[PDB]
């Protein structure tokens, strides 16, 4: 668990986000600090939590008990539960907190596509190919 | 309890120029059971049954998704091939079926297990040489 300070309603600046910011994460605004009388005189007011709930479940008890380690129980782990941070870019797109404040407490690969055919593939750039 | 199976297709057809399909048989692999007699009086006699339905599954259990399954329709026996040896414990035998029509049912899901939308569909009317 972290928190994260949030964006004062009254006085927070919209912004469409650079290609470092959107490769994070279709006009997709963001929000900025600014500082203003209620904003007295910071970017925010209160705090909220993010979270990365961790369970464990029945291939977790395997990877703690014959000890494949943090990297590899890591790679297990994105695979069933979101980040620290995803928690985080999601009050961002809904306009709680900045980028800013999410980050500051925070073989070669082959796909195809084929017309307009829609696969699984997870990968940022590559999505939905096959 | 199917062990393994294959099946494909080919399309004649070239674009450096039309053609035609050709289904293949769909071969599964099982444990020798109380089916290995029916299959081979079906195989001798040539006698084919009304539906056929394969139905893979993910691992954990009966309430996991059914992803992939795969109904034929009009269904021969077209060969039984069974054996073993001195050291398997529960011998096994190939089966290969023919058919007229074949419809593939896959489900596809989300990250966290559950269904993603409704399964896509493609459907072959063999004998005729049509969409179903």
């Amino acid at each position: 668990q972290r928190l994260v300070r949030t964006l004062c309603p009254d006085c927070k600046e919209p912004y469409e986000a650079d290609k470092e910011q959107r490769k994070l994460f279709e006009p997709l605004i963001l929000y900025r600090a600014t500082g203003c009388p209620k904003c007295n005189h910071k970017g925010y007011r209160g705090r909220t939590g993010i979270h990365e709930l961790l369970l464990v479940d029945d291939a977790l008890q395997e990877l703690i008990h014959s000890e494949a380690g943090e990297q590899a129980m890591e790679k297990h782990i994105r695979a069933t539960t979101p980040s620290i941070r995803d928690d985080g870019l999601d009050k961002v797109r809904q306009g709680i907190t900045s980028l800013e404040e999410v980050m500051r407490v925070t073989a070669v690969d082959m796909f195809i596509k084929i017309g307009d055919v829609k696969g699984e593939s997870k990968d940022k750039t590559h999505a939905e190919e096959i | 309890d199917v062990l393994a199976w294959s099946w494909g297709m080919s399309q004649s057809g070239s674009m450096h120029m039309a053609g035609k399909v050709n289904v293949q048989d769909l071969s599964f692999t099982k444990y020798i059971d109380k089916s290995t007699p029916n299959l081979m009086m079906a195989c001798s006699s040539g006698k084919h049954y009304p539906q056929a339905k394969l139905t893979i599954r993910k691992a954990g259990g009966e309430n996991q998704v059914e992803y992939l399954i795969i109904t034929l329709k009009e269904v021969l026996v077209s060969s039984v091939s069974t054996g073993g040896s001195g050291g398997e414990d529960r011998l096994t035998e190939n089966v290969t079926l023919n058919f007229a029509q074949v419809q593939v049912d896959y489900q596809p899901q989300k990250a966290d297990g559950a269904k993603d939308g409704g399964p896509v569909k493609y459907g072959w009317n063999i004998r005729q040489n049509v969409q179903a």
